[PDB]
């Protein structure tokens, strides 16, 4: 039959199953329930038995059309008069600083903010396989950073010894993604410290030994998508273009999607 | 039996037996020498008998403080105060006093008045308003001499007297800061009758003065008497003592009186005679003897010569009555040339002296010319028709004594104290409109008359002469010194009487009124004499009582009441109860023949000249007839000054009444004397009149006939006809300016828009220009608009804006504000749609805010056309504002389908769950057939469901399944339930943890407001209780952190109050976790629980549901049924409500479950003892006066015994009950545990307290449903929703078998309830009042990045699906798709536009992307808003002061929700004293106001009187705190330090409730300043060596490093002055309290290939002393990093980490152990690094980032470690950086 979904709603009903307490309709019946298969009869018939496009925010809806936006309106008319300031960004500034450095904010507003890293490295930062990144500066930004491939072409070698490496930290059963890229934007991660390498020895010496580096970078689990962002490159703690970011994001969702 | 011994003249003989066929008891043998001219009896004596020993003086020194301040100290007191002064200034009981002297009656009246003042209370005569006395005056006259009298006569205790006679309605506030009241007994019945209110006088009286009851006799007696049993009622009736002191001058017969009085014979009954009087008040007795009225009026003026010839033959000035005005001229001129007849001007013309001369240029300053020719001979004019001036020049020449007669025509007699040797009446007939035909004069104004016949002690005679025909002189000797007894006349009131007793309630049924009827003076007067009053002889033998006859009268006078439909009477059981007509008769004094001519002749479709007629023909003015005299005069009245039709003519006494009306109206001038009476009789009767029927109208929803009686009300009073212009009502406009504008046929508009310089040249006059425009622009006005928002199908509920246009002035307008009436009239229809009134205030009209009216009207089928909203002045003729709401395509709701069907066959047993421990938290053996319904529908398929069972019927159990399904299916994954409600959180939380917490092996854990805590919470929660806004807090950001992303769950209680304002947060919450379910492929199933729904179609679409698990269920569904009853209680001002919705509450009771557990709920917040006291004194008259107390007494006296409130007494005594904000929460749960079984079977609730334990019961009456508070000045609805659910609390499955309500509402709101009383309310969304808030967040998170997108998220909330299905609520103009995304997009860009300015948004030159900013990401982190960010930013400055953080604190906007109590601006007025900082003196009724002084009053260790403050305190000072960690990021981000530590130093007291002025060691709990100096002496620990340090302890960390993890060797015995109550508080404070000593490395940063030098480790140690070491040779322009490794030293008595959260003796909240530090330069001003870190176990490293400027210079930074949770445990390391140039 079929569980049909109307629990006399629809049409007439029969007994429901004392097991699963499930209202069973006059569609499927004379047998036993579907959820957990007992006999199951109403009174007057067990008497015998005794007597023996799509937007990147919008849901389906049964709407002819979403609601798009229109600028006839007068009020913004006004604000097209005096909005010619603004569009100021920093970029990348050394001058940059926030001043207010608290851990728990960064995390939960994504700035923007965007790091370069080696390929051979940067592969196994945003899969994962690498958890420490090591660098000589060190970057109070505390959250969502995002992760550029470099320009250089990565010699086929250095992934041997990198392989080889971590061989005892992971092994040879987590695949490698062997394709790597150059010049992109694949890399998402979040960092959640740095600090230097005395104290990583003493407070995180388990895993102290796959890198060294006056600040390391302690990295927690990256994203990754399906589709390539082209970027030109810009020296370290960069903060990306709005455009890049804005595709990006919705990129994100869209590899969500899957 | 001779009552008491004083009483005189008790003594007569037998002498003529034939006086004028007559006896009078003659005293001395005075002589009539009766002859054919006059008959006269000579004048009687009296001789005073030598008072020696009977009784001493009284002074001043024997008295009281009060007495000796009180007194003036003449230090003489006359025989009357020494008779007197033992009960009257001692005992407290009733009495009564008579005098023919007022000095003797004055003097008594405030001295009785003293000692009820200072016996009432011994702080009473420091505080006033524990008492309201009275004071009662014939009429105006003697009302304000008595006011001025009393108000410069008692200056020293501070009593302020009033006068309110007749002139209006005394407002509240007046009455509550007066302490006495002066009135009439006309005013003082009308005043009583009405005095119908929240709160009535009549209870806190506690003494009435009467004076001269004698006016029993002739007129207006009833009134005095039907008052004076109205205050004797009243007392039998309140249990409480109220003094009545009684006055007159003589009474003929006094026992009756005295026990009409209710004074026992023997205490105080002191009567005065003329033997006791100070002067020999004789009097002549002369007459007249005329066939024919000339030879009459020659006979008595030549016999009026004759006995003034006399009088100046004795030498001494004497004074004259006549009847009229106009008569006292030509009287005037008529003694003038009799006077110079005969030759007798030798014997009369006044002397001449040097005042004389004075007097004659004093006269001749004068205008009046006949005092001008009055003056050289002996004649003098007095009357009311000049002004006071005048009257100021007679009096005083009078009182000098140039003049020898006087005419007065009795208005000096009333008003100003001028004695005079001879009084002559010439017994005057007074055409008194009243009676008519010339009625003679009363026994009152005679016997006053003769009272200034007695000069004060300068003549030793007094004469009086009256003059009169012999019929008239036998009756006059008949009533003056007779034992004739005084006869009332009560009958023929009786039925006004009885319907304004019915009106005010006090008398309800037969019986009562047969008592009532008994306590007035009438059945006093039947008892001695029943012949006279038509009861025979027999008959009183039959019955003593004369009960048969009372009842008799009663149920005759009932009949007659009924008949006009004034009153409902039951005979067969015999009650009559007031209706609304009765009540509106009765409140304007209207006879009831009045009423039943309006019943006969009134309809809705009169013009307005048939209302003349009606109000023309009413009885009030039948004895009125036309004479052949006034003919003459009407009909040239008629000629020239008629303005209207008049049927009748002038052949009948209604079309002369209507004349005189019309040509009063018009100002006009009339002749005759009479007819001017007449005139101003029916001027004030036909006014009282048309208000009355204006009412009646208006209750009759007549709106074409009502607006003529507003108008024609208006006209009356304001004398200005209709179509005059609205300017003639403004005395400072010239006249003939009037009629110039007149001319110009210019309007009030069209010259308010015409310009003042035009119309000065127009009338030749600018300056006459600028005043007209001044004063038009004081003329009362409003703009209005009106919004429609169609609910319903059928009901719908417009607002109205309306807001004041005018000018105000203090005079013009009135202080107290501005009155309106505004009504939805209908043309076509023609009934008005609930009328209302309303009050401009003076605010109001000043700040010219748009004061907004929410109300419902109903409409039809076929839509009207429109409706005439129009708002009429009350006061000011010719200002109205009509605002058409036109009907145009507007888009009613559609039908919402019906519910769904419940099918039940078999109940499930809890053994299907399958799993033992998940049923083991049951009792039931089997399922109710809702949870039978939705067992398998929901913890078995696994998808969202809305449930909507009314309640009672165990939503409870389906979110019990849901957690179950969690815990089974998915271990690994949380559950979060949300609930709107704090008190249903916690109730529920405490149910979740009792029985699955402990039973169950899961987590379960609440959820505060502060998301680092709650990132701890929800490691391991497993199951989370929340309120939505704590939620939406948590997950307001979900995009940049993956915590949230394990739970699959949302149980959403009540979801229906997400339609009302402090529920949008559901909107939102639902929203986004819809959002986050689609976008992470992760779905989170949602179990929406709430009670009925009509609308949940659209909720269903809402989260996403098509036929799976939509449960709507039918209010017959739970198993308990519900049976509801319709009662309706019309009234106004909410006033007769109480008692109206009182009186069958006991009744609903008896009938339906007599001793049975119900609550109700009316108080609020006040209404608790009003209806306590009621319900206690009512059920006193009952066969079981214990019904309510079926347990013993001994257990409820035990528990009031431990009970602490002081007005819990004599209720829960009884089975009163109640759980108000009070008995600190805990013993009235001990009352409601009490309530549980059936012991106390009675509470009442304070209607906010319906969420809760959910206690049940049987019968409930919703007697309290509206609500005003200082939000709105106004009264408001509960919500429909509200009312449904506190109702359905009703019922219980195992103690009841059916629930019981009825409603107690007003009749014009009782069938909008009966609609929605059944039909389930439709649910709506609010999200656009805060719809900028939210979406700042879903910007600061990144969710959005254009306009577009962040238009097309809107798509997901429940607003959105609502507004195609009801356009016309969100002012939706048509359901096209153009019309609703242009809609969207213009509200969407206004609230872009508003947080752009809130300095939150960037929308940049495309200005299609929206990028967010740091203080908008701030107030998102923050759970903020848009409008306090804007003013974070705006109102935050470098360099500011702590006040100016407490200031800026105060303004914040998420205090606005704060509500006010209706009372709160006096508490907190008064508590804003003694404070260091004080606020706005006009804004104390201001929210954020009262929460600045909460926040002051916390911080600083203050009391609060009320104690739901302290309830708003928490909530304050949470708020606070979250803003206040926000407002130190803004000043983080700004750039500056100071304001950094003012707000590090202003979030500790916060959260220590101190200031950092006071020292750092009053944070110990159990600390204050004044034991200081035991904790400022100090020795070594160890006794004997010599002091190394300050020798001080006051520094905190000092005492840490002296006392160590000891804290019990040295710090036990120092701090033994707290006795050990305490002292391990301290001990533990102190212990977990650490101190962490810190070091700094500075490390460099290079970027690549360089690695500059190495390491530098600069010492915490202040280094300054020309070292290298501090100054670090860093390198410019590069970023270097400082590690600073702080770590804990502890003792090791504590061993280090006890607990991980921090000691909050007063934050209500739990706050981990936070530490602040900040790197900055102190030179500039500036901060350079900010960080803040949680608990430090034992030590911890912290990275700072800092740079360095270009420039090679040698300067200073500085590290401040600041507690985040402390104080003074701050330290400052300064570092030197000698920073040089890198290559
Ligand atoms: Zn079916
Ligand atoms: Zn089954």
């Amino acid at each position: 039959r079929h569980p049909c979904d109307c629990l006399g709603q629809k049409h007439k009903l029969i007994n429901n199953c004392l097991i699963c307490g499930r209202i069973v309709c006059e569609q499927e019946g004379s047998g036993p329930c579907l959820f957990c298969g007992t006999l199951v009869c109403t009174h007057e018939e067990q008497d015998i038995l005794q007597r023996d496009p799509l937007g990147v925010l919008v849901n389906p809806n049964m709407y002819q059309s979403p609601p798009q936006w229109v600028d006839h309106t007068g009020a913004a008319s006004q604000k097209k008069a005096f909005r010619s300031s603004g569009f100021g960004l920093e970029f990348n500034s050394f001058q940059h600083q926030l001043r207010i450095q608290d851990q728990e904010f960064q995390e939960g507003f994504d700035g923007g903010w965007c790091l370069s890293v080696h390929q051979p490295w940067a592969s196994l930062l945003v899969r994962g396989i690498k958890r420490v990144e090591g660098r000589s500066w060190y970057t109070p930004h505390r959250g969502r950073l995002w992760i550029a491939a470099t320009a250089k072409k990565p010699s086929p070698q250095e992934v041997s010894e990198l392989q080889a490496t971590y061989r005892l930290l992971r092994g040879k059963d987590v695949e490698f993604p062997n394709d790597y890229p150059s010049g992109c934007l694949l890399g998402c991660v979040d960092l959640i410290d740095c600090l230097s390498q005395k104290q990583f020895k003493e407070q995180f010496p388990d895993i102290s030994q796959e890198s060294d580096s006056p600040f390391v970078f302690i990295c927690k689990n990256p994203q990754e998508m399906v589709v390539k962002f082209p970027i030109k490159g810009n020296p370290k703690i960069w903060k990306l273009d709005s455009k890049i970011h804005q595709g990006a994001k919705k990129g994100l969702m869209k590899q969500n999607k899957a | 039996h001779y009552p008491h011994v004083y009483d005189s003249q008790a003594e007569a003989m037998k002498t003529s037996a034939f006086i004028a066929g007559a006896k009078m008891i003659l005293p001395e043998g005075i002589q009539r020498e009766n002859n054919k001219l006059y008959e006269e009896v000579r004048i009687p004596y009296s001789e005073p008998m030598p008072l020696s020993f009977e009784e001493k003086p009284v002074y001043i020194q024997d008295l009281d403080e009060i007495g000796q301040l009180a007194f003036k100290g003449m230090k003489r007191l006359n025989r009357i105060q020494s008779i007197v002064f033992e009960t009257a200034y001692n005992t407290n009981e009733n009495m009564l006093i008579c005098a023919p002297t007022g000095a003797g009656k004055t003097n008594i009246a405030m001295l009785t008045v003293l000692h009820e003042i200072r016996q009432h209370f011994q702080q009473g005569v420091i505080k006033k308003n524990e008492f309201k006395i009275v004071y009662v005056a014939p009429m105006k006259a003697l009302a304000a001499e008595m006011t001025d009298y009393f108000s410069r006569r008692l200056e020293p205790l501070g009593i302020i007297v009033k006068e309110l006679t007749g002139d209006m309605q005394l407002s509240k506030s007046e009455i509550l800061r007066t302490q006495m009241l002066v009135t009439t007994p006309e005013k003082w019945d009308v005043v009583t009758r009405k005095s119908v209110g929240d709160v009535a006088l009549s209870q806190i009286v506690r003494l009435l003065i009467l004076d001269e009851v004698h006016l029993l006799h002739e007129d207006r007696g009833p009134v005095l008497e039907s008052i004076v049993a109205r205050t004797l009622r009243q007392v039998e009736s309140t249990q409480s003592m109220i003094r009545i002191l009684g006055l007159s001058a003589t009474l003929p017969n006094y026992l009756d009186v005295a026990t009409f009085l209710h004074v026992n014979p023997y205490i105080g009954l002191f009567f005065f005679d003329g033997r006791f009087r100070p002067v020999p008040l004789g009097q002549t007795f002369l007459g007249i003897k005329c066939a024919n009225k000339m030879q009459q009026l020659n006979n008595m003026d030549e016999v009026c010569y004759e006995n003034v010839l006399k009088q100046v033959k004795a030498g001494h000035q004497v004074m004259v009555f006549v009847h009229a005005r106009n008569a006292t001229v030509r009287t005037a001129m008529s003694l003038i040339e009799r006077a110079k007849n005969c030759g007798h001007i030798p014997f009369f013309f006044p002397t001449q002296g040097h005042d004389y001369v004075l007097a004659e240029k004093q006269v001749q300053r004068s205008r009046n010319k006949q005092v001008r020719e009055l003056f050289p001979d002996g004649f003098s004019i007095h009357h009311a028709g000049m002004l006071r001036q005048d009257r100021n020049l007679v009096e005083n020449l009078f009182s000098n004594g140039h003049i020898k007669v006087l005419v007065c025509t009795a208005t000096l007699a009333w008003g100003v104290n001028l004695p005079a040797h001879a009084v002559i009446i010439k017994g005057t007939q007074i055409y008194a409109a009243k009676r008519g035909s010339f009625v003679d004069l009363g026994i009152l104004d005679v016997m006053q008359i003769f009272g200034r016949a007695g000069r004060p002690q300068f003549d030793k005679f007094g004469e009086g002469i009256i003059i009169t025909t012999h019929d008239k002189l036998s009756h006059y000797l008949t009533l003056l010194t007779q034992r004739n007894p005084i006869e009332s006349q009560f009958l023929e009131s009786l039925a006004d009487n009885l319907n304004a007793e019915i009106a005010l309630g006090t008398v309800t049924n037969v019986e009562e009124a047969v008592k009532w009827i008994s306590y007035t003076y009438l059945y006093v007067r039947m008892r001695a004499n029943p012949l006279a009053y038509g009861i025979s002889h027999k008959a009183y033998q039959i019955d003593p009582t004369l009960r048969k006859h009372r009842e008799q009268l009663v149920i005759e006078v009932g009949r007659k009441l009924d008949k006009a439909q004034m009153i409902r009477f039951e005979e067969r059981t015999g009650y009559f109860s007031s209706t609304d007509l009765g009540r509106t008769a009765s409140h304007y004094y209207i006879k009831y023949n009045t009423i039943e001519t309006f019943n006969e002749l009134f309809d809705a479709h009169k013009t307005e000249g048939d209302i003349f007629a009606i109000v023309s023909k009413a009885e009030e003015f039948d004895q009125i007839k036309v004479r052949e005299e006034e003919i003459e005069e009407l009909d040239t009245l008629l000629s020239n000054f008629c303005e209207l039709s008049t049927p009748g003519g002038v052949e009948n006494s209604y079309g002369k009444i209507n004349i005189l009306l019309q040509t009063y109206i018009s100002r006009g001038e009339m002749d005759s004397f009479s007819l001017i009476s007449d005139s101003a009789y029916v001027a004030q009767n036909a006014a009282r009149i048309v208000r009355a029927l204006f009412e009646i109208a208006l209750r009759k929803r007549w709106p074409t006939m009502t607006y003529r009686l507003l108008n024609l009300s208006k006209v009356i009073d304001k004398r200005l006809w209709g179509w005059a212009s609205p300017l003639r009502q403004f005395s400072i406009l010239p006249p003939h300016i009037l009629t110039r504008l007149e001319e110009k046929k210019l309007t009030v508009d069209k010259l308010k828009d015409m310009r003042k310089d035009e119309i000065g040249h127009i009338l030749h006059h600018v300056n006459i220009g600028l005043k007209v425009k001044q004063c038009v622009h004081q003329i009362p006005s409003v703009m209005m608009e009106a919004s429609i928002q169609p609910i319903t199908r059928t009901v719908l509920r417009v607002t109205l804006s309306i807001y004041a246009d005018f000018t105000w002035n203090d005079q013009v307008h009135g202080t107290v504000g501005e009155p309106w009436w505004i009504w939805v009239e209908d043309p076509t229809n023609d009934h008005i749609y609930h009328s209302e009134y309303f009050l401009a205030l003076k605010k109001q009209v000043i700040s010219k805010e748009a004061q907004l009216l929410v109300f419902t009207i109903p409409i039809f089928e076929p839509l009207p056309s429109q409706y005439y909203i129009r708002a009429v002045s009350d006061r000011w003729l010719g200002a109205e504002a009509v605002c058409i709401i036109n009907f145009q395509h507007l888009i009613l709701p559609e039908r919402h389908p019906p519910h769904t069907e419940l099918l039940d066959l078999q109940p499930l047993p809890i053994t299907a769950l399958g799993c033992k421990a998940y049923e083991a938290l049951y009792n039931f053996s089997h399922f109710n057939p809702v949870q039978t319904q939705i067992f398998h529908t929901l913890y078995h398929t696994d998808c969202n469901v809305l449930l909507g069972a009314p309640t009672g019927s165990g939503k409870t159990v389906a979110a019990e399944l849901a957690i179950f399904r969690v815990f089974n299916k998915y271990p690994t994954s949380k559950a979060v339930y949300i609930a709107p409600l704090k008190a249903l959180v916690r109730e529920r939380m405490d149910d979740w943890k009792v029985r699955i917490e402990e039973k169950l092996g899961k987590k379960v854990i609440e959820l505060t407001g502060d998301v680092t805590p709650d990132m701890k919470s929800i490691a391991k929660a497993d199951l989370i209780v929340t309120t939505p806004e704590k939620w939406d807090g948590v997950s307001r950001s979900w995009q940049n952190r993956n915590y949230v992303q394990q739970v699959t769950i949302l149980i959403i209680d009540e979801i229906h109050l997400l339609g009302e304002e402090r529920g949008p947060v559901l909107e939102v919450i639902v929203s986004r976790t819809n959002f986050i379910s689609s976008h992470t492929e992760k779905p989170v199933r949602i179990v929406g629980l709430s009670t009925a729904l009509a609308n949940a179609r659209d909720l269903a679409d809402w989260l996403n549901i098509k036929q799976m698990g939509l449960f709507n269920f039918r209010p017959s569904v739970r198993p308990v049924p519900l049976e509801v009853h319709i009662q309706g209680f019309p009234g106004q001002h909410y006033c007769p409500r109480m008692a109206s919705m009182n009186k069958p509450a006991f009744q609903a009771i008896r009938s339906h479950s007599p001793a049975k557990p119900v609550l109700i709920f009316v108080s609020s917040r006040r209404q608790t003892r009003l209806t306590a006291l009621e319900l206690i004194a009512f059920l006193a008259t009952e066969e079981d006066p214990k019904q309510w107390l079926n347990m013993d007494e001994r257990e409820m006296e035990n528990i009031i015994a431990t009970v602490r409130d002081s007005n819990l007494k004599l209720t829960l005594a009884f089975g009163i009950g109640m759980h108000h904000a009070g008995l600190h929460e805990r013993d009235r749960k001990t009352v409601e545990e009490l309530f549980v079984n059936c012991k106390v079977q009675v509470l009442i609730a304070t209607s906010t307290l319906a969420w809760g334990v959910n206690f049940p019961a049987h019968l409930v009456i919703i007697k309290g449903t509206e609500y005003y508070d200082g939000k709105t000045r106004r009264y408001v609805d509960f919500p429909i929703t509200d009312v449904l659910q506190m109702m359905g609390r009703a019922g219980r499955p195992q103690f009841d078998d059916q629930g019981k309500a009825v409603i107690l509402v007003h009749d014009i709101k009782k069938d909008f309830y009966k609609k929605f009383l059944y039909e389930p309310f439709p649910v709506e969304s609010s999200l656009l009042g805060v719809l900028s808030d939210h979406l700042n967040a879903e910007i600061a998170g990144g969710t959005i990045t254009s306009k577009q997108d962040a238009l097309d998220y809107i798509t997901w909330t429940y607003f959105f699906r609502r507004l195609i299905m009801n356009p016309s609520y969100y002012n939706l103009g048509d359901v096209s798709h153009d019309s609703v995304n242009k809609f969207l997009s213009h509200l969407i860009e206004k609230s872009l536009i508003e947080l752009e300015l809130s300095y939150c948004i960037e929308i940049g030159e495309d200005n299609r992307s929206i990028e967010p900013l740091t203080y908008g990401r701030i107030a998102s982190y923050y759970y903020l808003k848009h409008q306090t960010v804007k003013m974070f930013k705006d109102r935050l400055k470098p360099e500011c002061s702590t006040e100016e953080l407490l200031s800026i604190l105060s303004d914040a906007e998420e205090y606005t929700d704060l509500p006010v109590r209706h009372n709160e601006d006096h508490m907190n007025s008064e508590l804003a004293k003694c404070l260091p900082i004080e606020s706005n003196p006009h804004s104390f009724d201001s929210p954020h106001t009262k929460a600045h002084l909460l926040l002051q009053a916390h911080l600083s260790r203050a009391m609060l009187p009320c104690p739901d403050y302290d309830t708003d305190t928490k909530t304050v000072l949470d708020q606070a705190l979250r803003v206040c960690q926000a407002m130190l990021d803004v000043a983080a981000n700004q750039g500056w330090l100071v304001t950094v530590l003012n707000i590090t130093n202003l979030i500790q007291m916060v959260i220590q409730g101190r200031w950092l002025k006071d020292s750092s060691l009053l944070t110990l709990p159990n600390i204050e300043n004044h034991h200081l100096h035991l904790f400022k002496k100090w020795k070594p620990i160890m006794k004997g060596p010599h002091a190394r340090g300050r020798t001080s302890i006051e520094s905190l960390p000092e005492l840490i490093h002296a006392c160590g993890g000891k804290d019990h060797v040295f710090s036990s015995m120092v701090e033994s002055e707290l006795h050990a109550a305490k002292t391990k508080q301290a001990w533990n404070f102190l212990s977990h309290l650490p101190v962490i000593n810190v070091g700094i490395s500075v490390k460099g940063s290079w970027d690549d290939l360089v690695e500059g030098h190495n390491e530098l480790s600069v010492s915490t140690l202040t280094a300054d002393k020309r070292d290298d070491n501090k100054w670090i040779k860093l390198h410019a322009d590069q970023e270097y990093v400082l590690q600073v490794s702080l770590q804990r030293v502890h003792f090791g008595f504590h061993k280090g980490k006890p607990e991980s959260c921090a000691v909050t003796p007063r934050f209500p909240k739990s706050k981990d152990e936070g530490w602040f530090l900040i790197l900055g330069e102190v030179d500039k001003r500036e901060l350079i690094a900010l960080k803040r870190v949680g608990y430090i176990r034992n030590h911890h490293v912290a990275s700072l980032s800092f740079y360095t400027p270009e420039i090679p210079g040698r300067y200073i930074y500085t590290l401040y470690f600041m507690s985040d949770c402390y104080l003074g445990l701050d330290q400052q390391y300064d570092i030197y950086l000698n920073v040089t140039q890198a290559s």
